RNA sequence: UAUCUGGUUGAUCCUGCCAGUAGUCAUAUGCUUGUCUCAAAGAUUAAGCCAUGCAUGUCUAAGUAUAAGCAAUUUAUACAGUGAAACUGCGAAUGGCUCAUUAAAUCAGUUAUCGUUUAUUUGAUAGUUCCUUUACUACAUGGUAUAACUGUGGUAAUUCUAGAGCUAAUACAUGCUUAAAAUCUCGACCCUUUGGAAGAGAUGUAUUUAUUAGAUAAAAAAUCAAUGUCUUCGGACUCUUUGAUGAUUCAUAAUAACUUUUCGAAUCGCAUGGCCUUGUGCUGGCGAUGGUUCAUUCAAAUUUCUGCCCUAUCAACUUUCGAUGGUAGGAUAGUGGCCUACCAUGGUUUCAACGGGUAACGGGGAAUAAGGGUUCGAUUCCGGAGAGGGAGCCUGAGAAACGGCUACCA
RNA sequence: GGACUUUUACUUUGAAAAAAUUAGAGUGUUCAAAGCAGGCGUAUUGCUCGAAUAUAUUAGCAUGGAAUAAUAGAAUAGGACG
RNA sequence: GCCCGUCGCUAGUACCGAUUGAAUGGCUUAGUGAGGCCUCAGGAUCUGCUUAGAGAAGGGGGCAACUCCAUCUCAGAGCGGA
């Protein structure tokens, strides 16, 4: 079809954006950059319909083309920036910080966090090469490039990142048994230890998983966030800390908190 | 196919980039190299000892397998170094809910480093576009030949 | 009306496929073409205007010609192009050798002068001296961290003879 | 190109067209509870077709099965929530029964006569319209 | 113009296949360099997504090397003897790769007569150190040093001169050439 | 939400079709028409034809301002405010419409690139550029030629344009530079050993080619050729170093060279400061545009498995002028009969090839409600095709583009 | 990590899986068609539930099963294990 | 009583049929062949680099001898580009 395509109808948009039908017939088409579109979470959404902080979409570039943003450490003055999962999205005025993360459902939630938390983040290390000059390097899911790391860091190992700098500063492996966050499928959104890893060589290595709830499941290797020790977590999980109740456990749940 | 010869052609035929030193004294003169294919099918001994080239063998030559791995029942060996097999099937017919028999041809490569013959059930595996029509290349022949000299003359 | 065009000979007119670049075309999009007419290269009567450009003054001058002269508009504004429509070398300073026009606002007469490009600046040494201090630093800086991995490779080696020696 | 406004409509009308028997029925019903067309009745009967109609089927599928408790009792919650099944009766398989009069007893245009107010289920009509 | 595509072309069954869309841009094919010999002529293209090909019309010197000697020199094409696709590129003596072509032999002269100090066919102190160093490592080979008398190296191309505007290849030897000459005269 | 009713006989009971009955995101039309919300709509016929208008252009402190432009003030006698025209840059390949062709094509679910391109976004990435290398190459910055403009013109006519006179750059065309170290080749001398040497050139990245490293399937030795580090001068070599994948000639690196040599900042804006040997020396703040190679992201192109309506009053098809395969090249971004050359005779088929018909774009879907089915989908989303018919192409990252050009037919 | 593996059909569970449609839960658009809203106070400087679930079938991958139905094996012994 | 066929009138439909009848659409032989693209050439003008002369500049540093870099200006000559 000729070329690039720079327009993105409703409907087509991702659904876990949580649009509405009407309103208008198109959603915003997310730039390029450190996460995939079909995966994302352009800033208009989040400033939009998120915090309804802003009400138009002009009020969301009025915003924006003021800094008072800022992704990961850098700014970003661009109304549909590809942000997504594992990065922080800081407000320098109204002291706010945010860390982009799923909820249990499968959708992007907005969750507070510290002043702290907002220095650092962690990404899959999605490959790990030897570049020119001898160089070895690691790239991680949101597009990092790291030159220089730990030999034992592999594919499918996770990383802490300094957004200070950019470098390194502690690595957790893929391990039997070790937290994970589920980035895709049905089961994206819980969070379950590890159990064990199906080989199948040639093609998607299956990933074994169960939660504090002693429930049991399976993800593609390629859907599986490797993000800590049982219990230990090295980011701060949002409420519900994706465990998935049943239907009947949240019509329970949600109707037995009514006392007025 | 090939068989004899070798060097049958008006072109040289030979391994690329596998420099055989003349000022050096060799005992096989032929510098041969391969590898084997992956998954677990071991690159056959028949491979390693030939003498022929073929570019397209997937042990001694320089296409990956990777893709769908199927098997099939030999049908066609009168085409030099390729074959077509056929596929068989039962088709899901749901008003009826019941099957009919379907089949389809699949033409693929075979390297020398393996004798064929009709019958021989075999398994292939898929290559980038090796000819017009050659998705696949033979990988391994669960047969031998059905019993042809369990047909001999008598007592 | 159609105009010549230099060297396509031929006293007629014909119907060439034209160019940027190229006479009796001024395109309308990058890398677009359109076949036009055009009369030829040799002079014939079928011509209403012919265009002519002296070369040698005669023995009269013509009146609105040779008694009128009319300046060039504009004058130099890049660095050693007015160096060279006064013969400076590169000291004599350029700043007051340019060309001020002068006009006036009633009884506000001004002076205004163009903008010296390819000036040599302070600004621009400034930013010279920071390219080669950057490319150096820079340089450095890869060699430490270069240095820091190699000695990190190095004292993981120690470590494997380490536990290569504890069994 | 923008998101197809949905619909679907509200009524099923009667398969067999002359049944004096069910004109009958239909106009009695009509005239105690004041409604103008056949088609106030079709309505009805129709909600409560496709109401019966997942009753059954929830109730072909087996015992404390989670789709069969969880909407076989929101159907039942609901449906006592505005008053039409019975507090007794409180496990579908007399949601499967119901009828049609025990829908329409339900009606604003009905409750703002049964407790007076109007004493003419017309009267109950022209005042609820008439603000 | 020329389409790449297999959307003309029978099926594999013989059926006759109906235009589907026209031609694109992607699917494209550009015409032969037919490169020949004598005064660098080259011309760039525009392949797609910005990027050159360097297409050569008429070549005359080339970097041929020395496969089992270590080294590569750059000589003067002389001409094109054998060729396995087609004899035509022979006779009018066109350049592509895996064409038979005779070389200079001067240079390899030079620097073996120098290396090696040995001379084929028929003073200095560290000098004399190396050439000593370097012996029954100086056999070189029959038919490669009757090749070096005749002034003549026959050598086989080995880069794409219509694609890479250079001409490129390897100097024949052993099986390869043992080959090559048994075609040449077998034709001659 | 699992129903029937009338019509064959003098009467009957069957077979059976006609008619009745109900719905249609199903069109039409007639009669009638008051309120709310909702709101499809030149698809079918003719992808027939088109008047007029509009539907693509765009500027930041930050590429170009001597408007003979407006504003004057506020420090600005190079520039400075604001800014038409124009240059430069980017976009015009999205969108919107239509459904004509298309029947293993498209499309769909499912694979493939170890088979390629990729503007942009984001993350990385550059001390190497000169030359027989002391009487040096502008680096305190090298070249003109152009629009606009001024002026002279032509045509009945257009987003027609000619001759003349100027002048810009992040346009066009060039062209300097920077630490150390190492390893390679030569090698003037001296001296016979076991042999060593001042110092001479070479070594950014990219391109092309040849060679080489890139181990690992459990462990040990003698010998030919070269030849590395340490002498307790018979001798030893002890510790020895290795990435990724199911899988590679992979990533990556080293050797000899090759190249009308790719890139390696002659750019811009806000500030202006340290620091003495007081040279306008030598430095230096934030951030803009760029720039080679890598990664990402938006893509694209091909691609595996399986699935399409009726038709035998279509049984054999496929190589004229590639049909199926092999070798070699050429071409391409890249695989491949994509094309060429030689060589062979193969490929599909009653499990329906091949041919024909489609009032045929494929899907997500729609309608009809026991179920099983039957009918439909031009049409809001996805994918594809086209712009009266074809073909050809320029520009570009990206088009065989049509609100782009060229030709033919109409 | 080395060494080898008779072929299948059925069936199970699951992964991978667009939204809108559809079935369906929550919510009193004044009803309803719909919509994905909205609901609580200090209604003076905020508290907060949501935006479910189901289908997704033929094929392909992944996993349990070993009935039913096939398929191959040792008879000129060119058999089986060491 | 029923009922069959030629024959006869009226109307409608299809079929055979001289005209080697007619029209539309889609492929296609042969012959002819526009146009862009590629290529061998061409050279309206318009400059490059090299070689040398004549008139002057600027000095690598001397008492006479000695000497580089850039820049413009015309008789005239070798090796390429647009
Ligand atoms: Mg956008
Ligand atoms: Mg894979
Ligand atoms: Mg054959
Ligand atoms: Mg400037
Ligand atoms: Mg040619
Ligand atoms: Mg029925
Ligand atoms: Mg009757
Ligand atoms: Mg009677
Ligand atoms: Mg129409
Ligand atoms: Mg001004
Ligand atoms: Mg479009
Ligand atoms: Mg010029
Ligand atoms: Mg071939
Ligand atoms: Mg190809
Ligand atoms: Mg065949
Ligand atoms: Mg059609
Ligand atoms: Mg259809
Ligand atoms: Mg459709
Ligand atoms: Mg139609
Ligand atoms: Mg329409
Ligand atoms: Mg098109
Ligand atoms: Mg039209
Ligand atoms: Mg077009
Ligand atoms: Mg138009
Ligand atoms: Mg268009
Ligand atoms: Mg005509
Ligand atoms: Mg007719
Ligand atoms: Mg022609």
């Amino acid at each position: 079809a000729r070329g690039p395509k720079k327009h993105l109808k409703r409907l087509a948009a991702p659904h876990h954006w949580l649009l509405d039908k009407l309103s208008g017939c198109y959603a915003p088409r997310p730039s390029a950059g450190p996460h995939k579109l079909r995966e994302s979470l352009p800033l208009i959404v989040f400033l939009r319909n998120r915090l309804k902080y802003a009400l138009n979409g002009r009020e969301v570039k009025a915003i924006l083309m003021q800094r008072h943003v800022k992704v990961d450490g850098k700014v970003r003055t661009d109304t549909t920036y590809p942000a997504g999962f594992m990065d922080v999205i800081t407000l320098d005025a109204t002291n706010e910080n945010f860390r982009l993360v799923y909820d249990v459902k499968g959708r992007f939630a907005v969750h507070r966090i510290t002043d702290e938390e907002a220095s650092y983040k962690l990404g899959k290390v999605k490959k790990v090469q030897l570049g020119k000059k001898g160089v070895p390097y690691v790239v991680t899911h949101d597009g990092r490039t790291i030159r220089y790391p730990d030999p034992n860091i592999k594919v499918n190992d996770t990383v802490k990142i300094d957004l200070a700098s950019g470098k390194i500063t502690d690595f957790i492996k893929f391990d039997a048994g070790k937290l994970v966050y589920v980035t895709g499928g049905r089961n994206l959104g819980r969070i379950g230890t590890i159990v064990h890893k199906e080989r199948h060589d040639g093609g998607f290595d299956l990933v074994h998983i169960k939660d504090s709830l002693d429930n049991t499941f399976v993800t593609r290797l390629n859907n599986v966030f490797v993000i800590g020790e049982q219990g230990k977590p090295y980011i701060s999980l949002p409420k519900g800390k994706g465990i998935k109740l049943s239907i009947a456990e949240e019509r329970d749940r949600r109707r037995a908190q009514q006392g007025l | 196919s090939t068989e004899l010869t070798v060097q049958s052609e008006r072109a040289f035929q030979k391994q690329p980039h596998i420099f055989n030193n003349p000022k050096v004294k060799t005992s096989k003169r032929t510098k041969r190299w391969y590898k084997n294919a992956g998954l677990g099918f071991k690159t056959p001994k028949t491979a390693i000892e030939g003498s022929y080239i073929d570019k397209k063998c997937p042990f001694t030559g320089l296409v990956s397998i990777r893709g769908k791995i199927l098997t099939g029942t030999v049908v066609s060996t009168k085409m030099h170094r390729t074959i077509v097999i056929r596929r068989a099937y039962l088709h899901y017919i749901p008003k009826y809910n019941r099957y009919e028999k379907r089949h389809k041809n699949v033409p693929v490569h075979v390297s020398p480093a393996f004798r064929v013959q009709v019958g021989d059930i075999v398994t292939v595996g898929q290559c980038r576009p090796i000819s017009k029509t050659v998705r696949f290349n033979v990988v391994k022949v669960s047969a031998a030949a059905g019993x042809x000299x369990x047909x001999x003359x008598x007592x | 009306g159609f105009p010549m065009k230099q060297g396509v000979l031929l006293p007629t007119r014909i119907k060439l496929l034209l160019t940027k670049n190229v006479s009796c075309y001024r395109p309308r999009r990058d890398g677009e073409r359109k076949r036009k007419s055009v009369r030829g290269a040799i002079v014939g009567p079928d011509l209403a205007v012919l265009a002519l450009v002296i070369v040698k003054k005669g023995e009269q001058e013509l009146e609105g010609l040779t008694d009128t002269t009319v300046p060039k508009r504009l004058g130099p504004k890049r660095a050693n192009n007015i160096r060279k429509f006064f013969g400076l070398s590169k000291e004599d300073d350029v700043r007051d050798f340019v060309i001020r026009r002068e006009v006036t606002k009633g009884e506000k007469t001004y002076t205004k002068a163009p903008k010296i490009q390819r000036l040599v600046t302070p600004q621009r040494l400034q930013r010279k001296r920071h390219q080669r201090a950057l490319k150096v630093r820079n340089a450095q800086a890869q060699r430490e961290a270069a240095a820091e991995y190699a000695q990190l490779l190095a004292k993981r080696l120690s470590e494997r003879k380490a536990e290569k020696a504890e069994i | 190109p923008r998101a197809p406004r949905t619909y679907s409509k509200t009524y099923s009308t009667p398969k067999r067209p002359y049944e004096s028997s069910r004109l009958d029925a239909e106009l009695k019903l009509a005239g105690e509870f004041g409604l103008k067309n056949k088609k106030e009745i079709y309505r009805i009967s129709f909600q409560l077709s496709k109401i019966r109609r997942a009753a059954r089927d929830l109730l072909t599928r087996d015992e404390k099965d989670p789709k069969r408790l969880f909407e076989g009792n929101a159907l039942i919650r609901r449906l006592v929530r505005v008053g039409v099944l019975s507090e007794d009766k409180k496990k579908l398989d007399y949601v499967l029964a119901l009828k049609v009069e025990d829908f329409l007893e339900r009606r604003l245009q009905t409750q703002v006569y049964k407790l007076g107010l109007a004493k003419s289920v017309h009267h109950a009509r022209v005042l609820i319209t008439q603000r | 113009g020329i389409s790449r595509d297999s959307r003309h072309k029978r099926s594999a069954t013989g059926a006759k296949r109906a235009q589907f869309r026209k031609k694109r841009k992607f699917e494209l094919g550009r015409q032969p360099a037919n490169t020949k010999i004598g005064a660098k002529r080259i011309h760039s293209v525009r392949t797609r997504g910005g990027n050159k090909k360097y297409r050569a019309l008429r070549i005359e010197t080339g970097n041929f090397s020395w496969a089992s000697e270590g080294i590569s020199k750059k000589t003067r094409i002389a001409g094109v003897v054998y060729h396995p696709s087609n004899n035509e590129l022979v006779r009018t003596n066109t350049l592509t790769k895996a064409a038979i072509v005779q070389i200079d032999a001067t240079p390899f002269r030079q620097w073996f007569e120098a290396h090696y100090g040995q001379t084929l066919g028929k003073k200095s102190k560290n000098a004399e150190r190396k050439w000593a160093a370097r012996a029954a490592s100086a056999k070189i080979e029959s038919s490669v040093e009757s090749q070096f008398s005749a002034g003549r190296l026959y050598a086989c191309i080995s880069s794409r001169p219509g694609q890479s505007g250079r001409c490129d290849g390897y100097i024949l030897e052993g099986e390869e050439l043992a080959f090559y000459l048994r075609r040449l005269t077998a034709k001659k």
